[PDB]
């Protein structure tokens, strides 16, 4: 068991109107299993794999981690796990902008002290890994619209992660890279024991995980009945 | 590159962007503003300095400053020896016989005060001594040296001798206390380039003793030279072990020092109101700073980095730009502190102040920079830690 | 209005509730302090200037045109007819000779002044506030003399008796004539700063009958500098209306070392307030440019909508206009509060005691407070809204005119 | 019949580093209504050649020809005449005013315009129920989730009925729902109104609806789509 969920419920409600959110999700990601997610915009989606980990409260409920609750965790202990076992990646990634994309692909190891030699070494492993060493010397404000995608990426491979959470890593680029990366993870999973859990609306390839899920404006259908 | 998380932060964010012109210098700000009010108070508390050292020295050091006797005279052995004569500043021990009179001249009548030194010891006022024989000074009968304000203008000029009289004695009560006088004879002109000539003149030691009531040998009291002349209400408040009156200048000098008084009150002021406008400046522009950075807090949290450890990031730019500020200010201040001399065309010509500037580097320039540390430090500590507690999620939205 | 609209939109917090950023309450804050604090500092100067030529200038004789041949010279008909120059209107003459007082005391000398009943107040400030009301009613028939608290301190008595000075030394020519005029009593007292009350005496003008001076003719005076500070040095090129026979004695720089220190502390003073102007300003400057650049990439948007530079001109300057308008107001109203009750704000610490900041400061003022409102607040208003103005228009300009899709990408 | 012409359309990125080279001799035409679809590899340079087509990028040396008028030609008042009635841009990481919610957002156009307060109204609603998030019409952008802000741009690019209409990946952030409503959206707007589209999408199954799908090739549009 890496992920549990007991009927994470949010909302959100700035005094207007209530705006529910989700409603008693439930379910679980196996040690070294894929998931995909599927649905339609608003679901909830984001704000779902925001709650699974430390960073967004929920309203009514909890998520287990390595049998010890998010919340359970102290803010040292949080930083604690967010090096070695998250691989978050976030939807409008972001990235810092003074930073080239060497350096922000080398945070994570840099964060953890690594070493100079072999921080760069990695950092330029999973680059090119994703494939844009050419662009290791521009900026976010440099880089294109895509090779940024792939920069948060390879940082959040970077550290060989336990779980890796996504939000559409590959819906800003062609097929090209989406199929690549999709074959990246996928020797991820069977190289090494990490387990995916990526929401993305391209349906050719959403199967590579099985088992995908439909979220539904609260609880993951198991069915992809629309 | 550099080991330490936080130290590579703080640096490159220092750096910034630089877009077209390093940000528009709108990303220096910060130390763009340190740098003013550093070079400010110390410009403004050199020349204060530089006017109270001017007021201690050009003016008061001349005239005499402090004496203590007893009621009407002292005893044979000074009424005391030198021991517990010493309490506060720079004091040297000198007898003297301080008394107004009356410097009667056939040109024109006129008043004055004296000062009963002796040869041997020197005085503020020995070199300014010309033509005339200071150091082989004997009484002559009575001999005096005083002139270049009084004698030659608006008296009897050097020789023919002239009148001196002290009206506090009793000769013969009967007539209207018939005061002791007597004709001195004058030997010299002093030049002086202070309020002394004109108001004051120099007789040789026991001469007016003689002169005056009490035996002779005995003096009126003793100089007490002061470190701090212009806050010498503190020592007259303070009463000396013998219990002798403490005399001062202030009794003649009074609207100098009320004057002096009002006007360092309110440049306080002034200072203070400098200062407050340089610190809000610094809280305002660091903390908005702090909280500006809140997005990239936020990505930086989720990745590893603890709340204990982004104060860091975030107090390693403040030290950098405060460093920088205050070095700045200091160098910018002491520069224009020694420069104020010149650069007065017209207004000089009226107002021939100059601005007399002191730098006094070890103690007052100091400080400043020190408390430009704390208070940036504070600054970026506080915005800092709020910025930390906020979820990662809920930031990176309203981003 | 759209502008008006926007301005008042981009001026808002990012979260619903309070209707406040936390940049415009900053700026406003600001411009509050710097207006209170420039308010102040000017009250401040203007009073020391007020208070100059108002109780320890005025005291002292502002010029002199003694000379060496009276009659006719610089005494034809009553007076040198020196009114006819606008500098000054109240000339009066001027009588001075030395004295000593006999009482059975401490014995003073005394330089002692002629002054004229029904006059004398038009020329200096020394007729002061004294419980001796109406008493230059009483200065007439040369008998009645009043001294300061000089001569009477050191006597035992005081109004209360009528103790004569008995000048015993009014030797005009050193030939000693020394005409004794006695049981000349006293009825009024005055006092004054410091010292210098040791050697005043107000005797009734045209004291020569019987003190042996030579007819009516006395030395006299002239040049009551009201501008002292623009007319120093103003007798050059004139002066010639008295027709003395010497040159006249000089203005108060005659008494110097005092007026240099007066020179010096206007410069100091000057130095002090362009700073704090300085440092004001550049913070007003720095928070608005700031915060203008922080809202830099709305005017991408609004420019490649189609909005043209009249609208965003519009907006900034509103969003200036307001913020410079409420923190004007707010910092008006607290220095225009402090400096009126500044000075009776005494602290009640130690009752009537130290305060560390009153000490030795009597017929003087602790602080200097003097508002002259309605032509210098005006002044520290306009100039507040213009940089205001200025700081927001500025930054405006230049991000609209790069590329809006460039600033969307790099800013 | 010419709505857009470029002219060996190159450009260049070098802030003093090394010369980073983006398109080499652009040439193409987009008929008045007339659909066109780009495609390419992450990096082509598509984002940039769609900015230099409005006046919203200076080209390095070459011009782009707008009704018979270049862009540098226009002035800025006329270029905010034209951005007002002419243009449809919507942005990749399509950027938002974030203290306006989704109505005045997609009415700024029409604000600028100043045509009503009744008309602004009526027809930002219009268009806002067209790409179909009534519910979210009291939403700010932060408040609203990635693809109806995504919705709101387009609909804030069509609220006035430009004749040209520039995209990039008007639908990439989104599922097949509004991808394909917003496409059928689009095909109405040409045939209803005499309005061009020039789209860059990567999603290839409905990439050939605007059809004669170019593709953009790292410099010049190559005409077949052979990778
Ligand atoms: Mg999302
Ligand atoms: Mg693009």
């Amino acid at each position: 068991i890496l992920l549990q969920c007991d009927n994470l419920c949010k909302r959100y409600q700035e005094g207007s109107v209530q705006t529910d959110v989700l409603h008693n999700v439930s379910f679980s990601v196996g040690e070294g299993e894929m998931m995909a997610i599927v649905g339609s915009s608003g679901s909830g989606k984001s704000t779902l794999l925001h709650l699974l980990g430390g960073l967004d409260t929920p309203t009514s409920g909890d998520v287990i981690f390595n049998g010890q609750p998010m919340s359970k965790l102290s803010s040292a202990a949080k930083a604690e796990l967010r090096n070695q076992k998250l691989g978050f990646i976030y939807q409008f990634h972001h990235l810092l902008p003074d930073f080239t994309a060497l350096e922000n692909v080398a945070m994570p190891l840099l964060i953890g002290k690594k070493k100079p030699a072999e921080i760069n070494s990695r950092a330029l492993e999973m680059l090119k890994a994703v494939g844009l060493d050419h662009r290791a010397n521009h900026r976010p404000s440099e880089l294109s619209g895509g090779e940024r995608q792939r920069v948060a990426i390879a940082r959040a491979l970077v550290n060989n992660p336990r779980l890796v959470l996504a939000d559409e890593p590959t819906g800003n680029l062609d097929a090209r890279n989406a199929d690549s990366i999709f074959q990246l993870l996928g020797e991820l999973n069977r190289l090494q024991g990490t387990a995916f859990l990526v929401v993305t609306h391209d349906l050719q390839l959403a199967k590579r995980m099985s088992r995908q899920l439909e979220m539904r404006d609260g609880r993951l259908t198991a069915e992809l009945s629309m | 590159m550099y080991q330490p998380v936080a130290l590579f932060i703080g640096l490159r964010y220092m750096r910034g962007r630089a877009a077209d012109r390093f940000g528009r210098f709108v990303s220096w700000l910060s130390t763009i503003g340190i740098t003013l009010g550093v070079m400010a108070l110390v410009t403004v508390l050199s020349v204060m300095n530089g006017f109270e050292r001017e007021l201690q020295n050009n003016i008061l050091g001349l005239m005499p400053q402090a004496i203590l006797s007893s009621e009407h005279g002292s005893l044979n052995p000074q009424q005391l020896p030198e021991t517990a004569v010493k309490l506060d500043g720079v004091n040297r021990v000198a007898p003297i016989t301080t008394g107004d009179v009356v410097l009667q001249s056939a040109r024109s009548v006129a008043v004055g005060v004296m000062l009963g030194i002796d040869p041997a010891q020197k005085d503020p006022l020995t070199p300014y001594l010309v033509n005339v024989k200071q150091t082989d000074l004997e009484p002559g009968k009575y001999n005096v040296i005083l002139g270049e304000q009084l004698a030659s203008q608006l008296g009897v000029n050097r020789g023919d001798q002239i009148r001196v009289m002290v009206p506090s004695a009793s000769q013969f009560t009967p007539m209207g206390r018939i005061p002791s006088q007597r004709l001195f004879n004058v030997i010299g002109t002093f030049a002086a380039n202070s309020e002394v000539d004109g108001y004051e003149m120099l007789v040789n030691i026991e001469d007016a003793s003689r002169l005056m009531r009490y035996p002779a040998g005995n003096i009126t009291g003793w100089r007490l030279w002061l470190d701090e002349p212009l806050k010498v209400d503190s020592l007259s408040q303070q009463k000396l072990p013998e219990g002798s009156k403490w005399q001062d200048w202030r009794d003649r000098k009074g609207e100098l020092f009320q004057a002096v008084r009002m006007e360092k009150n309110m440049m306080g002021l002034l200072l203070s109101l400098i200062v407050a406008v340089a610190a809000f400046n610094i809280i305002t522009s660091l903390g908005l700073m702090v909280m500006e950075k809140q997005g990239e807090v936020a990505i930086l949290q989720t990745q590893g980095l603890t709340p204990r450890q982004i104060m860091m990031v975030f107090m390693v730019q403040g030290a950098s730009a405060g460093i920088i500020g205050a070095i700045l200010g200091a160098a910018l201040g002491a520069l224009l502190a020694s420069q104020l001399n010149n650069l007065m065309p017209i207004i000089g010509v009226l107002l021939d102040g100059a601005a007399l500037p002191v730098a006094i580097e070890p103690l007052q320039v100091i400080v400043i920079a020190l408390v430009a540390m704390a208070i940036a430090l504070l600054s970026t500590l506080y915005p800092s830690w709020r910025a930390a507690a906020t979820q990662p999620a809920e930031a990176l939205r309203y981003e | 209005p759209l502008s008006l609209l926007i301005g008042l939109r981009f001026s808002r917090g990012r979260r619903r509730g309070g209707m406040v950023s936390l940049i415009s309450v900053i700026s406003t804050i600001g411009i509050a302090l710097g207006v209170a604090v420039l308010i102040v500092g000017l009250s401040a100067m203007n009073g020391f200037e007020r208070e100059l030529n108002n109780r320890i200038l005025a005291v002292v004789p502002h010029g002199e045109i003694e000379a060496v041949d009276q009659p006719w010279t610089n005494w034809q008909e009553a007076l040198d007819h020196v009114q006819k120059v606008p500098g000054i209107a109240a000339a009066a003459p001027y009588i001075n000779f030395t004295g000593l007082v006999e009482s059975g005391a401490n014995l003073r000398a005394i330089q002692v002044k002629g002054v004229n009943p029904q006059q004398e107040q038009r020329l200096s400030a020394l007729p002061s506030f004294v419980q001796g009301d109406a008493w230059r009613n009483f200065k007439a028939g040369e008998q009645q003399i009043i001294i300061g608290k000089g001569v009477a301190d050191a006597l035992k008595v005081k109004q209360g008796d009528w103790v004569s000075i008995m000048i015993p030394n009014s030797n005009p020519e050193h030939k000693l004539m020394q005409p004794k005029r006695v049981r000349l009593h006293v009825a009024g007292i005055l006092q004054l700063s410091g010292q210098l009350d040791h050697s005043f005496a107000m005797i009734p003008l045209a004291d020569a009958q019987q003190y042996l001076d030579m007819g009516s003719s006395v030395s006299g005076i002239a040049l009551k500098m009201t501008d002292v500070f623009n007319a120093n040095k103003l007798v050059r090129d004139a002066g010639e209306v008295t027709n003395s026979y010497v040159y006249i004695k000089s203005w108060i720089g005659t008494y110097g070392y005092m007026y240099r220190d007066i020179q010096m502390i206007r410069a100091i003073m000057y130095l002090a307030m362009v700073l704090v102007i300085g440092v004001a300003c550049f913070n007003i400057v720095s928070t608005l440019v700031m915060a203008v650049k922080d809202k830099s990439g709305d005017i991408a948007v609004l420019r490649t909508l189609g909005a043209k530079d009249g609208l965003i001109r519009a907006i900034f300057v509103w969003y200036g206009l307001l913020a410079g308008l409420f923190g004007s107001l707010c910092g008006v109203i607290i220095g225009v509060v402090v400096s009126l009750q500044l000075t009776p704000i005494i602290e009640w610490i130690e009752k009537l005691i130290g305060h560390q900041f009153l000490s030795s400061d009597i017929y003087f003022i602790d602080f200097l407070p003097s508002e002259l409102h309605w032509l210098d607040v005006f002044y520290v208003l306009v100039t507040a809204l213009l940089l205001s103005l200025l700081a927001s228009w500025y930054p405006a300009r230049r991000a609209s005119n790069i590329d809006p899709a460039r600033v969307l990408s790099g800013q």
